[PDB]
Formats: structure tokens, C-alpha cells, sequence
């Protein structure tokens, strides 16, 4: 009895591949799906060893290993398209570190996934990741101000925003956040009240909102 | 007027139930020492009369706290209309 | 086979069976009409259909109408009472009628109730409106917002854009294949 | 910010000539006097006080005002 | 066969298999009298059929109007009871109107009820008015729009362009050809 | 044969079959006395046939009057009762009116109800009217609108000819021959 | 048992054509009836493969693959008058092309209609549409605005408008358009109240919008 | 086997269950109808099971709900009993919308009853708001503050952000394995 | 028993491509005929590999496949009218590439495409796109904004529009968006308590002047 | 009034006339 004659009826769901450890493992991709597979594991269906994994799991698991050994490396994400050879993106401007030191960190990577045959290291550019978020902003037409820092960029949302820009902005960040992970760039979200709507007000320099008649109020 | 439409039937309604607590009260005890005296055929003026009382005195002292309550609410409701234009 | 629950209504029954399939767990749906419907499920199985049932924490409750706090037996109910059935109703029709725009799969409606004042003595205050609902998949949802507003901005005496919420989400993926049966 | 807005300007909304001339007194540089009759007018509107003299003249006319300037206050009447 | 529903109203009963034969799901329909209409499917369908009827909530609830909140033989009523029976009538009398224009297939209207506060003493509010409606393949909507317009600014008193939301779709595709039966 | 309908009355009977003739669905009538008239299809028919009732929303629902609302049967009667009924009169008969012009198949009248305040202490605002009509085949229309308003403006105390709205429409091709009999 | 003794007993009201591809093609005049054929096809009383068929979906499909292959042709519209011979009218100004060119794209065609043996591309004048456009509003007397573009032009008629004006403009419309289409030349029918509500006001460059005696609001130019 | 507790209904027995099955200890739930449900557990296991029956204070309680104390019976009914009953229903109605949102598991909300002083006479204060929620795993909480702020905003009749408390919290890992059964 | 047999009485409803996966894949039109396909073979009806295709999914999914290895890659759609042979469109000024990569990157998209014999790449002018989204509103009258950036074009119509420009706005975007994607040209439609439909200007002594694109805006006083 | 500058009176006092006219 396979272990795939046990998933279910759409084999084109799931995919099984065979580990150095001897071992099943089972590609899902999503949390559904992901216990769907786990049901028939823990119910001891099938006989043998077999694990279940996914993207956001195995990305958590090697940035907890990755704390420890190698607490200063700046990178991106590791994708799984192609599980068996998985590509991770480090930094081109924040890593300095050479070809032989690459190398060693690919094969104690490979090391941590008995899944896959090798992993390719990809260099990045910050300027692009920034650079893209900033324009996926401008194309969304939200208001924003950004802030650098030597490690990180932060875009910084507020307002009395509507309905359909609440709607834009969720929907563009976790497009973003699929690709490139969370760790250079930053995005917050702040509803705000509005001060101003049956007042008037001088705006520009020297500006100030007035309560009522007789009552000014000088914002910093 | 939905004002004065309200006003002059919650006087009417008030005095419908303010009322006829009591009187429930002292029909049921007057049936009843009624019944008494025809199945015991012994009869007397003075007994129906004398248990009433004290029925109706029970019943005032268990109710008249919500008397208070109900019309301290009616006495506010009806002075903020008739000063709500200002 | 071990007992799970019994005495069920109809529409208890067929939402646990939904969920408990959802997570690859076969039941079984018995009835024994007075005494309603009873779900069963292997041994293998329980464990895993116990720590669901408390996560969702089913059998569901009944749906709450605030007009269901207001049944009119008096001569004379209150200023209070009857606009709040009165409310109470515009709410349930309103959900109706947007159940049938195209592609809608369901929908939520709530209006604010100025009736917790009377209003008695004060000016009354302005309507704010909140809806949530379902689309089939592949609908633009920003471009759908803008006709929910629309309809629902004149369906009232003074309403502001500004003063409506619109929620809206699409179904998740369809659940066609059955559970496989305990080896 | 609590006034997210770009330029610069005076944002009228129902105000009293009074209060509205008063935000014009910085720009003109003189305080301002208003009769009361006057006082009763209202306005609505947003406003450049890019050049005052030019532009009281023309509101003068456009809502009925007099006024005159005696080289310490700007008097305004109906 | 399993059974999905029991106890079901002709109406209801009617438009589940409706929803079910929409999907590839063939049910068959059972008359048990005074236990009113009983629905059944094969196994290999059941799961999609459960799957169906919790995202459509079915069956579907009884229509709300809201004179069944105001019934007109209570010993008495206020004023705003009664002005809540009337325009509740109003809505289904237009309703009822529409339907017979050019093309239409059906259709929804919503007043404004003023109703919920006196105007005594006071201006009372203009009118405002919603309607939703479902029209045959190849109709020109925008040239139509203005058709509903004219018709209802002139039914009340006081409404102005302004305050009409018309909304407007087309008919979905017709499902004609029967679904298979399992092998 | 499949039970579609049961307990019909005669007017929904004939309904129901019209609507299916025209999509070349053959149907049958049954009578069953007390119990009323059942409608029923051929299998390979059946689907459409679901399919349209759902789409029209058959069975058609009684039609309302506003007088409904106020029954006259009744113990006392307010001024806003009786100011109802009046004009609820008014309207059909002025339907019945419009059906007898040469050329006219049918009607529909709407009056603005002024009742919907007392107007005590208050000017009575002016009286605006809306009517539909259907013509047969090779009608002037745009001729024909003169007419009816010229009819209407002297129905009424003061109604100018900007209130009065008026839509007209042509009858469809006629359906006279019968539908094929499945094979 | 022929597909024509199938329909019905006005033989007259369809329209059946063979097709290359080993298919029978019934050609309908309206929904109404294209439904009534429909029912008979998808109940399966005819065993043999067979298709229905009217000029609106033709048209729609038409336009969807030529939005892919060919993206800036500009053209009117395909009459099925003689469904064995179609014929394709196409913008004389708008469009340069090679009679060559022309051939291919008339094969292709013929390569889409396999119920058709050829088809007819004729050569049209925009100045002609729109003077037909233009003639034809007033004539029914209505009034409207015609603004102009590189591509199209458009006629807005709004305002206050009486019933016999609304049912004089849309019979119009509905005839131009089963002419000509929609491609070149739209027209916008919008019921406005009067433009302010009511309310006196100064037009022009220093207009403005008195809010009530003593009360002025400056919106805009007006 | 040795008796834990008796006399429990369904939903105390499946709680409990749920609570031993989570630190490894096999129970069993017997039932004896009009008696209830009976708890039995194993020797080796009993002092544990009775630690943590301790611990969390088992057997369950019932759910309170504030209109459980003002009760409909009387034939006037104070105003502040029935604004009581007004904001016990409002409260239950949205907790019902929100676990109706993408994801959410389950929820509860909390409004501050200005009614422990009738609002006689005093202007009345502006509203408060508190939620709780639970999502499933891999969820952007951040993101999904937001949402839930601007639908409670606008269902009320006067709040601002800044009043408005929301809390949440991700699912615990999933109970798939079962016990062991003593040696 | 074929396939074919066993997704109904209409054949041409559906399309049936054998692949090089020896997996059958199944063409459908639209979301509803997905699901009456996928109940065929989720129901196990049909015993060896089948799978259900749509235009929609297959671009999500090749799109998702890019962001992995050709983050910078400016396109706009893959079209699959003839599913054997799909067209995909890039920009000419965006990308610069040599006929060797294009090939290359051709092959790699077959390879995903096990259903398809080849892809055709085709190169699109940006100019055209944002012209042919301007004239398209301005055919339709609608009041908008339009902002230029690097990389894209904003049209923002927003204010309180009328019931029948929001049916016209929406079936426009509905037509454009299906034929060049949403990646290039964004539009948002917002309804604001304005009577202006976005436009704005400052009273100075010289009059009137237009105030630039903003967030904030003046609710109508009216 | 596409061209010049004018008033659009709705039974508007004297007084309101002829202060518009004032400008001009
Ligand atoms: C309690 C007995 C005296 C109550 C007097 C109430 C007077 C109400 C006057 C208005 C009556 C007519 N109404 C209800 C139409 O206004
Ligand atoms: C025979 C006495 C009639 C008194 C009528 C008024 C009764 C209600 C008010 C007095 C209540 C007195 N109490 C119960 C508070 O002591
Ligand atoms: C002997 C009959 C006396 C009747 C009047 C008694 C005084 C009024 C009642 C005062 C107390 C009212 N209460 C119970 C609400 O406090």
C-alpha cells in the first residue's frame, strides 16, 4: 500500500519524495491541505516513517538554525518551486563573505534538508526590493512616508483611510510580503479620526484648526 | 400630535393598572368569603368586609414601591415635553 | 462506533457533519425522529473529531433577531419597542434583497440604534450602516464596493458615504472529494 | 499630521465675516475692525491671501462692504 | 441514498435541487404528505451536496415584510403603526409593477421609512428610494436606466433624481442539459 | 412523470403553464378537486422546467391593494384609515378606466398618498400620477401618450403635466404554436 | 427523422446550414427563439451533432479573437443578411492596408465561419456615420452636445426631459444601433434635475452660488 | 475504573474529555439518559485526572447573558430593564457576524452599558467597544486589526477609534494523536 | 469509455488536449463549467489522470512561477484563444533581451506548459496601452484624473457619481482589464460625498485657480 | 451661459439684485 494510493483521489494534489534518512516526505501547500495529509499519519494508516512539510514551516525552521550559527547573515527568503533544488536569496550590499564560505554554508544547508539535491545561493539587490515596494505604493495611490535605516526600510500608512484603500493595501502587502519575506521592509496600517470635518482651518506654515468661534488650537 | 397622542393614552393606561390591582384582589377575597357562607349556610354582613381590608392593606404595602417608581418616571417624561421645543 | 452528540436539529447536524469532512473525518448521520439526529464516528477518529468539536466550539447556536426581545402583548408598548421591531425588520430585509445581487453568496447587515435613547426630549442622531459578505471566486471586489454603497446610501433618509462599512471576502476552496475510510 | 493637507490657504466653512477678516489681519498686516450689521453676513469657501488689498477690493464689491484704512486699523461696514 | 433534508416546504424544496443541479449533483424529491418533501443523493455526491448547502445556507428562509412586524388586528395602534402598514404596502404594490415592464424579470424596492421619528413640529424628510432588478440577455441597461427613473420620481410627493439608486444585471446562463449519473 | 407543483389555484395553474409553453416545455394540468391543480413534466424536461421556475419565481403571489391593509370590516375606523381607502378606490378604478381605450390590453395607476401625513395645521402638497400601459401591435405610441395624459390631468383637482409619468409598451410575438413532444 | 421536422411547424421561422466541419448550423433570428432551439438540441431528441446560431453572439465572438490577433483594426460591424455570404464593413480612414493583406484577413475569417463560403470586406465613411448620427438627432428634435475625438465621437443629451422626448430618443437609438454598432459613435442619455437646486447664482469667471440671502459660496467657476 | 463525574450534560462531557485526552489520559463517556453522562478513567490515571480537574475548574458553567436577568415578565416593564434587553441582543448579534469573517474561529465582544443610570436628565456618554479573536495559523494579525476597527466603527452611533479594544490570538497546535492505554 | 462521453450532451462546451505528461487536460471557459467538470472526476467516474484547465488559474500560476526566476520581466498577459499555440505579450521598451534569451526563456515556458506545443512571444508598445486606456474613457464621458510614474498610469475617477456613469465605468474596466491585465494600468473608482467629481480650486484676487491632486477634499456644502 | 457674466434670479429681493450688479 503506497503511501500515495492514500491521500485521496486528486494525486495531483500532493507530492511525495524520498529523503537521505530513509524517510517520506510529503509536499503541501497550504494549512488545509497541510492537515488533511497530517489526519492520515497520526490516524496510522500507512506503516512506515513520512513527515509532512511546507513552505512557511521549513522557512521558520532554518531561520531558528540560521540564528544560531550564523547570527550576522543578512538574506531574503527561500523559495521551494522546485523542492528539490531550492533557491535562497541573500543580500549583494550587507553580506561580505567569500566563494569557499558560500559553498560551505550550501552544503551544511543541504545537510538540513534531506529532501533536496542542492541549493542554489542567489545574490539580490536591496535597492531593487526597496524600489519595488515603493513603486507598487505609488501605482496603489495610497498616502505613505517612508523612513530609512542602515538595516531596513519602514512605510508608514495613516489616515482616515476608505474602505477601497484599506482593501488595496491589504491585498498589495501580502502580494509583497509572498516574495520577498519580512525582514528588510516594513509596512503599518493607522486609522485615524479626522479633526477636520465641520471646522475651519489655516493650513501650510502658521497653521492651526479653530474648535468654535473664540476657540484656536495650534497642532505641532 | 405623536406628543400629546402619547402623553393622554399613558394617562389613561396608567390608571387602568394602578387601579385594578386592588380591586383583583378585594373581587377574589369577596367571591371567596361568598362561596364560604353558602356551602357553610351561615351568614354575616361584617366578615367579607373585614378580610378586604386587610387584603387590600397587604397589597398596598407589598406595590407601593413601584407606585413611586411608576409615576416619578411619567412626572419627569411628561415636564421634558412640555419644555422640549427649548 | 462512539457517540459524539445527540438531539440535534437538522441544520446542527448537517453543519457538523460539514466541518468534521472538511478535516478528512468520516461520519455518520443517524435518525431517530423525536429524539432528533445523532453523529457517530470510528475510534481511530475520535480523538481528533473531539479536539475540532471544541475548536469550533459546535453544535452551533441558534441566529439571534433583536426583534425576538419585543413581542408586543400590551395595549400600549413603548416609543421604544416598536421602532425597535421596526428596525429590526428593515435590518432582515435589507440582507435579503442583497442576497440576490449577482454573485452575491451571502451577506450580513447591522444599523446603528439611536432607540437606546428614546429620543424623547432630544434630536435624534444619524444612521451608520455595516455590511460583510461572500463572492464567488474571480469577482473585483474594489470594483464592486462602490455598487453596495450606492444601493444601500438611499435606502435611508441621511446617509453619508463616509458613515458606511463594507466587508468583503471570497468563498474558499470547494471540498468535493470524500474522506478516506480508516484502514 | 492632523492637517494632511498640501498647499496653503484659508478653508472657510459658515463663518461670521468677523472670524473670516480676522485670519485675513495677519496678511494685511493691520487689525481689524467690524461693525456688527456687517458681523451678520456668512461665507463658504477656500481662499488665497496671496495679495489682500486686492483681494478685499474685490470682495467689497461682490458682497456689498465699504470699507476704509486710516493707517492704523482697517474699518469694515455694511 | 442518504438523506440531506426533511419536512421542507414545496418552495424550498424546489430550490435546492435547483442549486444542486446547478453543480452536477443529481437529487431526487419524495412526497411524504403531512411530512411535507424529503431530498436524497447518492454517496458519491453526498459530500459535495453538504459542501453546497452550508456555503448557499440552505434552505432558504421565508420572505420579510414588515408589516408582519404591525399586525392589523391588535386592539389598537399609534400613529406610526399604522403609517408603517401603509408604506409596507406601498413597496409591494411598486414590486409588483415593475415585474410587468418590458423584459424585466424581477425585481426589489426599498423606501425610506421616515416613519421612525414624528417630524412633528418639524420639516419632514424628502424621500428616498432603492430598487434592484434582473433583465433578459441583450437588454441596453444604460438605455433602460432612465425608463425606472421617470416611472418612480413621479409615484410620491417629492424625490428628485438624486435621491433614486437603480441597480441593474443581466440573466445568468440557462441550464438546460440534465446531469450525469454516476458510474 | 415528476411532480412539479401541488394545491395550485386556477390562476397560477395557467400561469405556470404559459411560462412553460413558451420555452417548448409540454406540461399537464391535474385536477384533484379540494386539493387543487398539480402540474406535471416529462424526465428529460424536468430540469428546465426547475430551472425556469426558479428564474420567474413561479408561483405568482396574490395581488395586493392597499385597502387590504384597512379593512373596512372593522370596529372604528381612523381618518387616516378611511383617507386611505379612499384613494386606494380611486386607483382601480381609474385602471379599470384606462382598459377600455381603443388599443389597450392593460394598465397600471399610481397615485402620490398625501395621507402619509395629516397636513393638519399645513398646506397639502400637490398630486403626482404614474401609469403603465400595454398596446397591441402597430400602435402610434408616441401619439398615444398625448391622450392618456389629457385623460388624467382632469381627474384630479390640480395636477400639472410635469407630474404625470407615462410608459408604454407593444405586446409580444404571440405563441400559437404547440411544443414538440420529447422523442 | 430530419432536424427540420424537429423544430416545429412553422418551418419558416429557422434556418439550418451545413458546415465543413461535419455540423449542422441553425440560424435563429432572437433569443426567444434561439432558446426554443436550444431545448431541443440539449434534450437530445437529434442524435447527430448540431449548433445554434445568432448575429449578436457571432458578432461577440468575432470581436474577441480579433481583439487578440489583430488589436488596432478599426471597424464597424458583420451583417448576416445572406448568412452564406457575409459581409464586414471597415473604416476607409482609419486603417491602411494592402489589398494583399485584406485577402488574408478575409481567409481568416472564412477560416472562423465554417457555415459561410466567403467573405465581403466593403469600405465605409466615418463622415458618413456621423452625419447619419447627427441628422438623425435632429430630426427627432432633441436636444444635444456632440464632442469630437481622434477616435470616436459623442453625443450627450441630458436634462429635464418629457416622456414623449425620452421614447422618441430611445426608439432612435435603437435603431442607429443595429446599424452601425457601438464601436464609433456613443450616445449618453443621463435625466438631470436642474443643475442647482434651486438656488440663485452668478456664472462666469467670478461666479458663485448664493447658499441663501447673506450667505455666499464660492465653488468654482461657473 | 473509578468514577470522576456523573450527572453531566453533553457539552460538560465533551469539554472534559477534550481537557484529559490533551495531557494523555484515556477516559470514557457513558450515558444513562435521564441521568446524564458518566466519566470513567483508569487507576494509574486517576490522580492525575483529578489534578487537573482541580486545575481548570471543571465541570464548565453555563454562559451568562445579561438578558437572562431581566426576564420579560412583567406587565410594565422599567426602562432600564428593557435597555437591558436592548444592548444584551446587540451584543450576541455581532458576535455572531464576526465569526463570520475570513478565518476567524470564534470571538466575543463587550459594549459599555450606559444604562446603570437611565440617562434621565444627563447627556448621555459615547460609546465603548472590546473584542476578542482567535485565527487560524499563518494568519497576518497586523493586518487584520484593521478590518475588524472599521466595521465595529461604523455600527453604532457615535465611536472613535481610539475607543475601540481589540485582542487577538492564534490557534494551539492540533490534537491528531490519540493516548496511550496503560500497560 | 472516453472522457468526452461523460461530460454531457453539449461536446463543444468542453475541450479535451492530450499532453506530454500522459495526463489528460480538460479546457473550460468559465468558473461554473470548471466545477461541472471537476465533479466528473472528483466523484472517480473516470479511472486514469485528468486534470481541469481555465485562462485565469494558468495565469496565476505561470505568474507566480516568474516571481521566482524572472523578478524583473516587465509583460502583460498570456492569451491561450488557441490553447496549442498561446501568444505571450511583452513590453518593447521595458525589457532588454537578446532572440538567444527569449528562446530560452520560450523553451523554459513550454516546459510548464505540457499541454502546449509551442508559445509565441510577441512585443507590445506601452503608448498604445495607456492611449487606448485615455480614449477609452473619454468615449465614455466619465470625469477622471490620470497620474504618470515610472512604471505605471493611475486613472482615478472618484466623487458622486450618477447611477449610469458607474454602469458604464464598470463595463468598460471589465473589457479593458481581460484583454491587457491589471499590471500596467490600475484604475480606482471611489464614491466621496463631492459634488465636483474631483476637481478643485482656490479663490485668489486673479480668481479662480486649479488646485493639484490631493487626499484631502471638501465635502459638499450643499 | 457659456459666454459673459450674468445672475440667475429665483424671486430674489431687490436688494440681492442689485448688489450682484454692483460689480459690474
Ligand atoms: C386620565 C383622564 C384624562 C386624560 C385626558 C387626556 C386628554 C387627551 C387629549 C387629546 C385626545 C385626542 N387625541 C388623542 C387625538 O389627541
Ligand atoms: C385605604 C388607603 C388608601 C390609600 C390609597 C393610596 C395607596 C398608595 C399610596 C400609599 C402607599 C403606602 N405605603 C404602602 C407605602 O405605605
Ligand atoms: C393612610 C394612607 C396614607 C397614604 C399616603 C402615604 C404616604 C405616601 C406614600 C409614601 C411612601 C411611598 N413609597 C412607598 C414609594 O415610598
Amino acid at each position: 500500500a503506497e503511501l500515495d494510493s492514500l491521500l485521496g483521489q486528486e494525486k495531483e494534489r500532493f507530492q511525495v519524495l524520498p529523503g537521505r534518512d530513509k524517510m517520506l516526505y510529503v509536499a503541501a501547500q497550504n494549512e488545509r491541505d497541510t492537515l488533511w495529509a497530517r489526519q492520515v499519519l497520526a490516524r496510522g494508516d500507512y506503516d512506515k516513517n513520512a513527515r509532512v512539510i511546507n513552505e512557511n514551516e521549513e522557512n521558520k525552521r532554518i531561520s531558528i538554525w540560521l540564528d544560531t550559527y550564523y547570527p550576522q547573515l543578512a538574506y531574503y527568503r527561500i523559495h521551494f518551486d522546485e523542492p528539490r533544488k531550492p533557491v535562497f536569496w541573500l543580500s549583494r550590499q550587507r553580506n561580505t563573505m567569500s566563494k569557499k564560505e558560500l559553498e560551505v554554508l550550501s552544503q551544511k544547508l543541504r545537510a538540513l534538508m534531506p529532501y533536496a539535491d542542492s541549493v542554489n545561493i542567489t545574490l539580490m539587490d536591496d535597492v531593487t526590493a526597496a524600489g519595488q515596494a515603493e513603486a507598487g505604493l505609488k501605482q496603489q495611490a495610497l498616502p505613505y512616508s517612508r523612513r530609512n535605516h542602515k538595516g531596513g526600510v519602514t512605510f508608514v500608512i495613516q489616515g482616515a483611510l476608505d474602505d477601497v484603500e484599506i482593501l488595496r493595501a491589504r491585498q498589495f502587502v501580502d502580494s509583497y510580503y509572498r516574495t520577498w519575506g519580512g525582514r528588510y521592509v516594513q509596512f503599518a496600517i493607522e486609522l485615524k479620526d479626522d479633526w477636520l470635518k465641520g471646522r475651519s482651518f489655516q493650513y501650510g506654515a502658521e497653521g492651526y484648526i479653530k474648535m468654535s468661534p473664540g476657540h484656536w488650537y495650534f497642532p505641532s | 400630535m405623536d406628543d400629546l397622542v402619547f402623553a393622554g393614552n399613558k394617562a389613561l393606561y396608567l390608571v387602568l393598572i394602578l387601579s385594578g390591582w386592588p380591586t383583583i384582589v378585594a373581587t377574589i377575597i369577596g367571591l371567596l368569603v361568598g362561596l364560604f357562607q353558602t356551602v357553610t349556610q351561615l351568614q354575616e354582613q361584617t366578615l367579607p368586609f373585614g378580610i378586604k381590608l386587610l387584603g387590600v392593606c397587604l397589597c398596598l404595602f407589598l406595590l407601593s414601591g413601584w407606585y413611586g417608581e411608576v409615576l416619578l418616571s411619567y412626572g419627569r417624561q411628561v415636564i421634558f415635553l412640555a419644555l422640549a421645543k427649548g | 462506533d462512539k457517540d459524539l452528540l445527540k438531539g440535534l436539529d437538522q441544520e446542527q447536524a448537517n453543519e457538523v457533519i460539514a466541518v468534521l469532512q472538511m478535516h478528512n473525518i468520516e461520519a455518520n448521520k443517524i435518525d431517530s425522529g423525536k429524539l432528533g439526529y445523532s453523529i457517530t464516528v470510528a475510534e481511530p477518529d475520535f480523538t481528533a473529531a473531539v479536539y475540532w468539536i471544541k475548536t469550533y466550539q459546535l453544535p452551533p447556536r441558534p441566529r439571534v433577531e433583536i426583534a425576538q426581545m419585543f413581542p408586543a402583548d400590551s395595549l400600549v408598548s413603548s416609543p421604544r419597542a416598536e421602532k425597535a421591531r421596526l428596525y429590526s425588520a428593515i435590518e432582515q430585509r435589507l440582507e435579503q434583497s442583497l442576497q440576490t445581487m449577482e454573485g452575491v453568496l451571502s451577506a450580513r447587515v447591522h444599523i446603528s440604534y439611536d432607540i437606546d435613547a428614546g429620543e424623547n426630549g432630544r434630536p435624534p442622531k444619524p444612521v451608520h450602516l455595516s455590511a460583510l459578505a461572500v463572492y464567488e471566486r474571480g469577482s473585483p471586489l474594489a470594483h464592486q464596493i462602490s455598487d453596495i454603497k450606492r444601493f444601500l446610501k438611499n435606502s435611508f433618509a441621511d446617509v453619508d458615504y463616509d458613515n458606511i462599512s463594507v466587508v468583503l471576502s471570497e468563498r474558499s476552496d470547494a471540498q468535493l472529494q470524500a474522506p478516506g475510510t480508516p484502514v | 499630521e492632523k492637517i494632511p493637507v498640501t498647499g496653503s490657504g484659508f478653508v472657510a466653512k459658515d463663518d461670521s465675516l468677523r472670524t473670516f477678516f480676522d485670519a485675513m489681519a495677519l496678511q494685511l498686516k493691520e487689525p481689524v475692525i467690524v461693525s456688527k450689521m456687517a458681523a451678520r453676513k456668512k461665507i463658504t469657501g477656500n481662499f488665497e491671501f496671496h495679495d489682500p488689498n486686492a483681494l478685499l477690493e474685490k470682495l467689497s464689491l461682490q458682497l456689498g462692504l465699504i470699507w476704509y484704512f486710516d493707517g492704523q486699523a482697517i474699518y469694515i461696514y455694511d
